[PDB]
């Protein structure tokens, strides 16, 4: 708000190709994932069978071969990362405190008055935006019958911006495998303006809002650990779908990928 | 395959296996 | 990458693909798979030639795996003249338990042939060529132990022949290396190329283990067939025993060649040892028995009884005045009998070739353990070592 | 719900032989061989009660019945509500699908009307797929039809038309589910074919035939009996997909995305289309 | 002109043999060498002058030398103009084409006659396709019509069935040409699963060779009018790419190709087709 | 290596559709950054006098209100993010045991046993390497005139990759920013491996790999300022020539972003 | 380094203008328009000491004669040591360039030898940016020129040929950048004009073609003076981009990527190609 910038500034560097070839790409890889789709459809290109074999190895640049310098665990002062939670239960309220405290640590400066924040990005243009779906009556509200917001950052604020009901989002967000999801108590949507990730850099702003995506979530991965919340990064919605429930015009903005948090008992 | 009704002559593998939303 | 499948009912193979790599200085690798119609047709070297070996290797395996089809039926008398009939007989003879008389009054299955020197045309017991169990199942009793040495595969008859003469060759030399354990010379195992993707193959072996490098070219002829060994004590290590070898005129050539059918090897076996699979997925004796190989033993066995001609172990890759010499001219002086099987399709407005270079003067395929003709041009029983005259060269 | 898959039963002699998509058996038990031709006969869904009833006067277990009916391809088990409970056609060439409703309860497509857009008064049911297929394009159809069906409860459309030498499916487009327009396909489509190499279609040309009423016809070429034949097995396989007994489950990437079909060559192309900036489907 | 074949020549002394598609041949005249040899670097055309030229220079009998080169497989002469002057389809499902030679005139596709496999006594013109069609498949149908037809001048066959969820369409067999036949594609296939070095057990090899046995079709799986409409547009965009055709126009991928629809996905899988060493079509 | 995964494994499962297209689009994002084509080529489609107006500001939802519901920053228990350094001087020693906390912490476990790593990933598939690359000869180093390392997160290993010399590396990494970059003690390099990211789940996996990149870069961030060393996420080189530098094949694997360690003195 | 932009200098009675890309200017002054006279007759480059002593001669101080010069845009000032020190052309064609060495010094372009194909015992300097020209195109022209100086230490190639109707300029292939060299693009040209809707090259009948010596030739239109003079200018202007006087600056993004025209409708198409998988240019 005493940040504010006008996409009216930003469209006035677009270059048109640009927007619509990476548009056209990014297209490609929005899914179709609903309850209803899920006998007719499917996702994994690789029967479960043999998945096993492709998790959580090592790719060598010397295939074959065992000549490597050893680093020693004792270096490692970090605390282990929490499996990612499934089958969330929300039986507990949860309190919006907790939620202010998830979204302050992960995307702000500690200082209010700083325009600086825990993550990087290129240009310093933050072309990413996180939205908050709640998804449980039991959790916590500050404005009742709002169910999504748009967190400021640098403000330090939540922005209203639907008030769909609970089960709407529950459904647009957990697409087709909502069942072993459970239920969360909320969710956060990182979502990439277009033209404010292409204007000055072109098409490597792309990959950079990208990855800029990945370096918030995972800030929320780690604060969400210390303050006792599980979570999940998850990819299986309908793009457009979520899109719609949330009121974003799909011409401007796209969810790049939501992520969910709440209890596991 | 094998059943009281008949014997199994032939099968589409990579159909059946289908009958190259996490992990495994 | 390529990444080509077909379906079941085609009359192509089920996969294509040539594997990705994160490092530009190691081979590429490509491979077909068709589910056991044949074992997996695969090659290494340069991106090109990769792709194009692992297509070669494909339809030359098919073809002698599963699609001859015999030209008729005649006793060796009738099928070719009386010398290479005889020649014939004398293999037969000592192959199975059955008489002279047994073995000429036989019809063999016939394929076509043309004697490699006088290009007169014949024909020659299928049953040598024929990898099924079905094309010349009645003449079995006669050869039952049969195999591709000599067989290749290209878009022209001259160099399909010089594939299959290569292959010969490197065979021929083998199994008489194997036997007796004299090679010519041994090439410096720090040898350095110049050429960037033999050289990395080399430093990787160099690291992980020991490699050793030797001519084993049949005495006296021309070219240079190289075997690389390699092997490692290394507990993690999963290969503790590799072999590559190749034949071509120029030395230099042959060994590149070789390190790159090592690397081959090598990664195969290593990646069906990681893969998990199990016995049951091979279906190839050879396979298996060069599987069973895969131990130390096998590289300090080949190494201790190597008797080299010149102690000198060379560190450069010159030629000689030997290499130079004319190779017919040097096989028919050893015999005439050495006979080109053929076969051949059109291809668009092309001709592929299918060949194998056969000689009974010669060993008839390289299992020794097996039903074998030990007594023939190039070796005798009891000039070797004698375990090794009843016992399978450790190659695959 | 038990869906009958495709198959034959054949018999010559004493030799009787079942052929599916999945399994070819050499048949030795009459029973069976009575109950695979009883549902050779039946088009596309059977209840369960009525299988029961058929493998019993056979004298034949259900649930061994039923496991090799399902093994061997015969039939399957699906037990997920769909997204559409009913599918219509609308169409200037009604005629041309007068068959359609009982041919295509075979591959277990329901399509309950086929509809003339010449009719006043054209109703269409909540959560119902409106197809709607013109040989004879005006962008007005289009805009009539989505004018009175739009917020119909659970609706969505498909739109199928002729282009130069191909045939257009386009998308689905689901107001609920936020997926791009026919107008948002027939643009990409029209400036991807005008010959000025650039993705982006915006010029000051353009701009000034914005300011027009927007309204248009398409070229194309004349459709015989073959291209039409072609054209309706394509929409009852992309009706099947969407709402019948699915044979091969596409990924979740391009399910609801058009398809394109070139008439000459008879090669497909799948491709999933954004809204047009210009349009104001998502607006709605 | 002249198609020059592909073929080799090897040489050892005064030694020479010609090998080509369908003929090994010892070849002892030194003209005949030269007359080879040149052809060999001729890259594929040549026309009647160069060629005449050619053999005249060589002191070969102009006739006697072409006859040789035909007959063994070194050239052959095929038209400047179309090959096939018209199309006939044969077919158990001759209804199905009831108003295909009225409708694909406008196509520029020319079927002179739908013909009913079941008829005896089939009469098909000089320079004339065939287009069999099939919705019961058997081997001996191919055969019996190759039988019938292959010595007709300037014939040409082209074959179409199902094969579980595909619609196949053979490349086209033209005994002229030399391209490879129907069973070039499907017996070479028979074998690879007979003489698989581990046979699969459950392989379709099974199914058909056991309807031989027991003296039954391959049926169409459950075909529907919309198959067939779509199976009627493949047999129509595929014989107009085969109208207008010769070997100065077109160009012999056009023959060496088969075109299979997946009848599900709908998607098209054009294939080259190769000669099978082992098949009959080269005796 | 006891968790090695060949790539000729994967490639069984690839689409080479989406291999393509995927590798069409990627390449639209490559820069050519050399100092040598500093005078004929930009960067910034927006003028710098107009830059300042987009750097750190807040796009909203309902642009031109400013009804929101503001958030304590009594709630955060974070330290500032470091400032990313800027022309980085080696003139210290600086000891590989710096390196082998910055990777162990960033990228494994402290359990050695385990599989699990400190960043999650679409499928557990892991695309991602990461490559160090040594670039001041006051560096300390494990392998003497080796530059270029994998780091294995798993092993907890570096496998050697390159004997190029350290000019050559900061000369591709540094593009054409070099001078105002200083001189940085190593690089960290993430680069995907295309056909790892698309096996599985087409198109939707080449934007979870980035994605993935950017949780990875972020653990660097936070781990560096913890250890006391500065950092750059960089996007100011050249792609292609990075590859080669490292001896990468640009068809199965590439560069998506550098980024740069050391000393600000 | 001093370069001399594009501008006239112009006067009728007692009125002189100067007119560049940048501004215009009412010249008042005899000495600056002697000084702009001179300027405007030499080609391209100026020696600083020869600008100094210009300005000198007509009684003008050099830092405000500069200053004039360089914000008007009649000259600029480049600080940067260039990455290909020289170009070299080599063609089928020479002729075409005969005097392309001398008219393009005015744009800042050093091109030291024009090189018929047909010579024995080319050579090649370090740091020299090879530009391969042919109209009548074999591949094995291209092999051959690889072949001797692909190792040529910095070396860079650019290749140009006709295919269809148009005019293309590869990227440049740089070994030591790894950039991808002239097959990794004309197969993605001659996959993308294959009518098979599909941007997957490979088939079977790809891969049999593989087995076959790799070597083609391509065809194209007829070229005319006009396409001959329409492609003169685009090989200038590239040539200028890399190695020349720059008058507008590239995106990094698109700046070693491929450039091709249209010859018929005259449109440029700036587009980087990938490593094609089946070329090994980036193993060498
Ligand atoms: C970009 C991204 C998308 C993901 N999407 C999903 C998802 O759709 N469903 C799911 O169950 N897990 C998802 N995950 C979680 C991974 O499956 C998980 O990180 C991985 O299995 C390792 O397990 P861990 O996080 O418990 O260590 C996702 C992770 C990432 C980084
Ligand atoms: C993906 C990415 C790429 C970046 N690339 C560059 C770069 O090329 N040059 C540079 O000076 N800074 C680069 N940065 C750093 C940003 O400019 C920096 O994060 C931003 O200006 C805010 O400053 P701070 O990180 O010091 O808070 C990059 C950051 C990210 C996330
Ligand atoms: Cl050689
Ligand atoms: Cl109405
Ligand atoms: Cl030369
Ligand atoms: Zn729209
Ligand atoms: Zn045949
Ligand atoms: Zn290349």
């Amino acid at each position: 708000s005493k940040h504010e910038l006008s996409l009216v500034e930003v469209t006035h560097y677009t270059d048109p190709e640009v927007l619509a070839i990476v548009k056209d790409f990014h297209v490609r890889g929005n899914f179709a994932s609903l309850p209803e789709f899920a006998e007719r459809t499917f996702v994994s290109a690789v029967p479960l069978a043999h998945l096993e074999k492709f998790e959580n190895k090592e790719v060598l640049f010397r295939p074959g071969f065992s000549s490597v310098i050893n680093i020693s665990s004792s270096h490692n002062f970090s605390r282990e990362r929490l499996p990612s939670g499934i089958n969330f239960c929300d039986k507990n309220k949860l309190s919006i405190r907790t939620i202010e405290k998830l979204l302050v640590n992960a995307f702000s400066s500690p200082d209010p008055g700083s325009v600086r924040r825990p993550y990087p990005s290129g240009g310093a243009l933050y072309p990413i935006e996180v939205f908050l779906c709640r998804l449980s009556e039991n959790t916590e509200n500050w404005q009742a019958g709002t169910n999504v917001y748009h967190y400021l950052p640098l403000s330090q604020a939540l922005e209203p911006v639907a008030t769909c009901n609970t089960q709407s989002l529950y459904r647009s967000l957990s697409g087709g495998d909502s069942e072993r999801l459970g239920k969360p108590h909320f969710a956060l949507v990182y979502c990439i303006i277009f033209e404010k990730a292409l204007f000055k850099y072109r098409y490597r702003g792309y990959r950079m809002a990208l990855m800029e995506t990945g370096s918030m979530y995972q800030n929320a991965v780690l604060v969400a650990d210390q303050i006792g919340l599980k979570n999940r990064v998850w990819a299986g919605y309908t793009d457009s779908y979520v899109a719609k429930t949330m009121n974003l015009d799909q011409r401007t903005v796209a969810p790049l990928i939501v992520q969910f948090f709440g209890d596991v008992n | 395959k094998a059943s009281e009704f008949g014997v199994v002559l032939s099968v589409d593998a990579l159909k059946l296996s289908r009958q190259g939303g996490g992990s495994h | 990458m390529i990444n080509v499948y077909s379906n079941l009912m085609s009359a192509w193979p089920a996969t294509m693909a040539m594997s990705p790599k994160l490092n530009r200085n190691m081979p590429t690798f490509s491979q077909i798979w068709d589910y056991e119609r044949i074992t997996p047709a695969s090659a290494a070297g340069e991106t090109l030639k990769s792709i194009q070996g692992a297509i070669g290797e494909y339809f030359e395996r098919r073809h002698f795996f599963n699609e001859i089809v015999t030209g008729g039926q005649k006793t060796l008398y009738e099928m070719m003249p009386p010398s290479a009939a005889k020649a014939f007989t004398e293999a037969f003879f000592q192959i199975s338990s059955l008489t002279r008389d047994e073995i000429i009054t036989h019809k063999f299955k016939t394929v076509r042939a043309f004697n490699l020197f006088s290009l007169e045309q014949q024909e020659i017991p299928a049953v040598i060529i024929a990898l099924d169990n079905i094309t010349a199942a009645d003449d079995l009793k006669f050869y039952p132990d049969r195999d591709t040495c000599g067989c290749s595969f290209h878009g022209s008859l001259n160099d399909a022949i010089e594939g299959s003469l290569c292959e010969f060759m490197e065979r021929q030399s083998l199994l008489l290396y194997w036997l007796q354990g004299k090679a010519n010379t041994e090439i410096s195992s720090e040898i350095v190329t110049g050429i960037n993707h033999i050289d990395e193959i080399l430093l990787a072996l160099r690291s992980e283990g020991d490699i050793r490098i030797f001519d084993i070219t049949l005495p006296g002829a021309p070219g240079h067939a190289v075997l690389t060994l390699y092997g490692t004590k290394n507990k993690i290590s999963r290969i503790k025993y590799s072999t590559g070898l190749s034949y071509a005129n120029s030395l230099k050539k042959a060994l590149c060649k070789s390190v790159v059918e090592l690397w081959q090897s090598y990664i195969c076996l290593h990646n069906f040892l990681i893969g998990g699979y199990t016995d049951d997925d091979i279906i190839d004796s050879y396979q298996r028995h060069f599987m069973s190989c895969n131990k130390y033993e096998s590289f300090t066995d080949l190494c201790e009884n190597t008797v080299l001609l010149s102690d000198d172990v060379k560190l450069t890759l010159e030629e000689n005045i030997t290499s130079d010499t004319n190779l017919l001219n040097y096989l028919q002086q050893i015999s005439d009998n050495i006979f080109v099987y053929y076969a051949r399709e059109r291809v668009s407005n092309s001709l592929v070739w299918y060949t194998k270079i056969v000689s009974p003067d010669f060993f008839l395929h390289m299992n020794n353990s097996g039903a074998i003709n030990i007594n023939n041009k190039i070796y005798h029983t009891g000039d070797g070592i004698k375990v090794r005259e009843s016992k399978m060269v450790p190659f695959p | 719900m038990i869906n009958i898959l495709p198959f034959e039963i054949i018999s010559r002699n004493t030799k009787t032989l079942l052929i599916t998509y999945i399994s070819s058996v050499d048949i030795t038990h009459e029973g069976m061989k009575k109950v695979l031709e009883s549902l050779r006969s039946k088009q596309g869904i059977i209840s369960e009660y009525l299988l029961d009833k058929l493998l019993d006067e056979s004298l034949i277990d259900k649930d061994k019945g039923k496991e090799f009916l399902i093994t061997t391809g015969v039939i399957n088990k699906t037990k997920t509500s769909p997204l559409w409970v009913n599918s219509v056609i609308i169409s200037d060439v009604p005629h041309l699908f007068s068959n359609a409703r009982e041919q295509w309860k075979c591959d277990g497509v329901f399509v309950s009307h086929i509809i003339d857009i010449k009719d006043n008064n054209i109703n269409v049911s909540d959560s119902t797929l409106i197809w709607l297929h013109l040989e004879n394009y005006h962008s007005d159809i289009v805009k009539r039809i989505y004018s009175k069906f739009e917020s119909n409860p659970g609706v969505a459309f498909i739109q199928s038309y002729y282009l130069k030498e191909s045939f257009r499916i386009d998308g689905v487009y689901s107001p609920d589910l936020g997926t791009p327009c026919h107008f948002c396909h027939i643009e990409r489509w029209l400036s991807r074919e005008e010959k000025s190499f650039r993705r982006n279609e915006m010029s000051w040309a353009n701009l000034l035939q914005l300011l027009k009423k927007y309204q248009m016809t398409l070229p194309a070429l004349a459709l015989g009996e073959s291209e039409r034949g072609f054209s309706y097995h394509l929409i009852k396989r992309r009706l099947q997909e969407l709402t019948g007994t699915s044979l091969v489950k596409s990924h979740v990437d391009n399910f609801m995305s058009s398809v394109s079909a070139d008439l000459i060559t008879c090669i497909l192309c799948k491709e999933p289309v954004i809204h047009w900036q210009a349009c104001s489907c998502l607006e709605r």
